[PDB]
């Protein structure tokens, strides 16, 4: 066996796995604890194995979140990191909520950070936000942008209908038979 | 206000570096210089009272010319801000 | 232990070709080869006499022999793609020579290339050549001038061109010239400041430019 | 008249900053000397001076002072 | 066999294998530790194997970012690096959301530095986004790109379709079969 | 065997190999660990190897990226270091990405850095962008210049395309066969 | 045997031997380590070697670049300094970008500093570029100018084709017979 | 009058200097004696009036000033 990947966290392990899986190529996840997990295949799956890698560029990444770039733990704040951080809390919770709705499987959202300037001396801007959403086969996309609208629109002071910007997909087909192992 | 936030904190800082490593670097001399009394009196440091009183001017000079190049950076940045 | 078996392993790169002068002559396509090759003659791993060709170089030495005995003839190029028979492009209109003076030339041009058993003259037409060349530059939709001397044709292109219109004509020149050569027509290109962007002017028989308001330019 | 004053007051803060920098570094220094009882203020005005006339001050709010309100190219 | 590279960590090792496998080149890779990945080849095939990692300048650089130019950890930071970091870490947040959409591979985002003026005594200028991506086969580009700019707009204060770009290309066909081994 | 070069870096090294190789002279390439890598040469090249080697400069320098100016360790930076390690970072990340675009294999970018004045009391000037790029034999090069100047217009607060200059060219002949061995 | 030189670096000794061997004169290359590499030739050809050294002056004394009066490691630096250091990295970074265009094998660029006045209340002055560069055999110089002059243009904010000159030749014939030692 | 002013400081400055060097020689000196608790400006001010007007500052002053805009003669 070939080794592909060390020192994998336990989540991009199993998104490693899942992708492979999909294109029929049977791998396998050994634990060494301090060391993380590594992922082996065969010899005559090698190839793809690395191209596939490749094409997704992974293991993937951390998943950014703008508070991370001003933490509450440090010394010295101006008023610029405190509404940066009051507005990055507000779009995780908004991306918690519609999770909760009849049939999402998934969904991301984004917010005008009016605050890379201050407001002063000048009238604020209006808000602007967007989303992202994933549902289950044989639902009404066209029927459900509306909900959406409508629950996002009395989110904040001042949102128009034609600010708001919404895209859906279906999820892809499902993957429950094994691949195949090499003669 | 960030603007006066900002060169608050940057002078309240600069102050702290400044009047840093002076202090530190006495505290080094003096130190060294009250333990090796432990072998030898060291009196070439503070005998040549002319020598000493000489040091304090080399000294004083000296620094001069590694902090006015920095306060005069600071003041720059602060008249900047103040009409821009 | 065969020339040909030291050149590498690619065979159809190189065409070795024997000279009446006891000498090898090796063909080559570009100055990248004809270093690839030079360089096993200077090391010596051939024990024989060798040497190395290109047609630009035999371009030029024809040419720089010419200048002595034949000063005054027009001509084209000479073309290598079957070098056991070169072909020789002169004018139909600007020379005038006898049946036996075009032999004797052919002749000492051939004791000029050891390696060639013949040379084959043929005669072409300038107005076919320019014609070429402009409708090239109309095809590509570049803006030119032309200028006409009693022997040759000078293309000048100038003024403010865009990248793409430097792309393009550079490949087309660049393909040109290895047809024809650069003895009858020329190409001039040159890159100069706009004057006239973000000004008003008048355009016509009597233009001029306002440099701005109350300063009146006149070119002429 | 109201919102003159404040903007000129604002001002003058900026000012005052480096110069209270240099009067606290002077201290600490002379008292890393321990020369605890001479007083400051003989050392700290021409340093302040120095500061002033190697920077040009005069030059610079003069020019930003008029282009707050002029437009000059 | 001669030694190519040494030293190298996970993620250039196997930008290196999936360069020269794609023109037929067999290499192994050998794991170290510490010292990190080797990069081996058969005599045969060195001459080819320099004149590729010569041609794509490998072994890769890492990736940069702007928000590794001012650094979080800095004691007290002006206005300016602030916004700066903020926009930098939008930029990434928003990579990471076009990933997910219904057949993107991977994608890249740009946007307009306003930054490089302060905008003192000045209003501030409008916004400009540029995006890459890469697609499976067989998605109807032309189609696809009103999504993307519709999904753009919305997350800024002040944007027009004009001032956004959008580039996509698809995938280059897969490599599953291995290379040959030299005679 | 004649020594040429010694203490070369991994990356000199194989720069300096890949010229010899192209012009018929078969190079050896040595490790001494802490001490680097050694180049050698039989003696019937020697003359040749260093008449190439002056003639190219060799080796190859460290690459040059202006950040390295101005490094973030101070006690204070003027505007001028802050907009400069700014502008520096983006032009590398805009290298970046146009590696991705499809079919081409390196790149390089310039920007006009105004920041060499702060425009102190002075109007601000507009922003010329240069870049170079080489493609895959069989290219349309002529079709492929405004893929390009489209994604730099709009990566900028005000760009024309008059002010964008791109330049364009093909990959050398593949260097496959290796040099033969003198006798 | 009689000591031309002593205690050379590498690239001063492969410089003279290269100037060496295009005279027909033999020389030996000599390494004491710490003391460095010396140079040797036979009586016969002492005169003219001693001839030649005279003539090129050499050793070569080491490239000069304007950031080493200004060191950047300093306690201390001054706007005059900064701007220095900055405009002597745009030249090596542009330089370094000129020879990756086709067929260049060496170039070198000049910029007029405008720093020796501190263009502070005095209006700054618009740039001048010069460029030399060295060509591949068999190139058309002519029709190669243009590219350069569209590429320098775009670099600066404010250049005039009137403002740039460029000067250009080709490589000269290659040294690759070895020269013959003394009876 | 902005350049006249900025003139008059650059003099002063480097007439500061030398009073500042007899303060710190002054309290170098009671330091080294341990005579500690009395006030250096108390004696100080005494020798540095007395040793300007030994040499006559005024005088030398008032000439080095008006010889940039006459001459006496
Ligand atoms: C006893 C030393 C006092 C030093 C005072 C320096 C001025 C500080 C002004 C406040 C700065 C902090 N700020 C703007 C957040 O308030």
């Amino acid at each position: 066996d070939k080794d592909l990947l060390k020192g994998l966290d336990q989540e991009q392990a199993n998104e490693v796995i899942a992708v492979l899986q999909m294109h029929n190529i049977e791998a396998n996840k050994i634990d060494s604890g301090k060391l993380g997990y590594s992922i082996t295949v065969a010899e005559p799956d090698f190839t793809a194995a690395v191209y596939w890698i490749k094409t997704y560029q992974l293991p993937p990444r951390p998943r950014v979140e703008i508070a991370q770039m001003f933490p509450a733990d440090s010394l010295v704040s101006s008023p610029r990191a405190e509404k940066a951080r009051l507005y990055s809390a507000i779009e995780q919770r908004l991306e918690q909520s519609l999770q909760t709705m009849e049939g999402v499987l998934s969904a991301r959202v984004h917010i005008s950070y009016d605050i890379d300037a201050g407001e002063n001396g000048r009238p604020p801007k209006p808000v602007h936000l967007s989303a992202l959403a994933v549902y289950e086969r044989g639902s009404p996309l066209a029927h459900q942008i509306s909900d959406i609208k409508r629950f996002l629109k009395n989110s904040f002071a001042d949102v128009d209908y034609d600010n708001i910007s919404v895209v859906l997909s279906e999820r892809s087909d499902a993957q429950l038979q094994a691949p195949g192992t090499p003669v | 206000m960030d603007d006066l936030v900002f060169a608050g904190n940057k002078a309240l800082y600069l102050v702290l570096i400044l009047s840093g490593w002076p202090t530190i670097v006495a505290t080094i001399i003096g130190l060294l210089v009250g333990l090796f009394q432990t072998v030898t009196q060291l009196q070439e440091q503070t005998l040549p009272f002319g020598i000493k009183l000489l040091g304090v001017c080399l000294c004083l000079f000296l620094l001069s010319g590694w902090y006015g190049e920095v306060l005069l950076s600071y003041g720059r940045q602060v008249i900047f801000l103040a009409l821009a | 232990a065969e020339l040909d078996s030291l050149l590498g392993q690619e065979k159809e790169r190189f065409q070795v070709l024997p000279g009446r002068d006891k000498m090898l002559y090796v063909a080559a396509q570009n100055e990248r080869d004809t270093l690839w090759a030079r360089q096993v003659l200077a090391r010596g791993d051939y024990d024989k006499n060798a040497r190395v060709i290109n047609e630009n170089e035999e371009n030029k030495r024809i040419s720089i022999w010419l200048d002595t005995y034949y000063p005054q003839l027009a001509y084209y190029r000479i073309h290598f793609d079957e070098p056991r028979k070169p072909v020789f492009w002169l004018s139909r209109q600007r020379n005038t020579m006898s049946k036996k003076e075009l032999e004797v030339l052919s002749q000492k041009l051939r004791a000029l290339m050891p390696y060639a058993d013949s040379v084959n003259i043929t005669l072409m037409d300038d107005v076919t050549a320019a014609g070429q060349a402009e409708a090239g530059l109309k095809q590509q939709a570049l803006p030119y001038s032309r200028r006409n001397h009693k022997g040759g044709v000078t293309f000048v292109i100038q003024g403010a061109l865009d990248d793409v219109e430097i792309l393009r004509a550079r490949q087309f020149v660049d393909s040109y010239y290895r047809t024809w050569g650069g003895r009858y027509v020329q190409f001039a290109i040159e890159l100069k400041d706009d004057w006239l962007k973000g000004r008003s002017f008048q355009y016509g028989a009597e233009g001029y430019i306002k440099m701005s308001p109350g300063h009146w330019y006149f070119p002429s | 008249a109201l919102s003159e004053i404040k903007s000129a007051f604002k001002i003058g803060f900026y000012l005052y900053l480096p110069f209270v920098v240099v009067d606290l570094v002077v201290s600490s220094v002379l008292l890393a000397l321990g020369m605890m009882m001479m007083s400051p203020v003989t050392i700290s005005t021409p340093i302040k001076l120095v500061l002033f006339v190697a920077l040009d001050g005069w030059t610079l709010l003069s020019k930003g002072l008029i282009l707050q309100y002029m437009d000059i190219a």
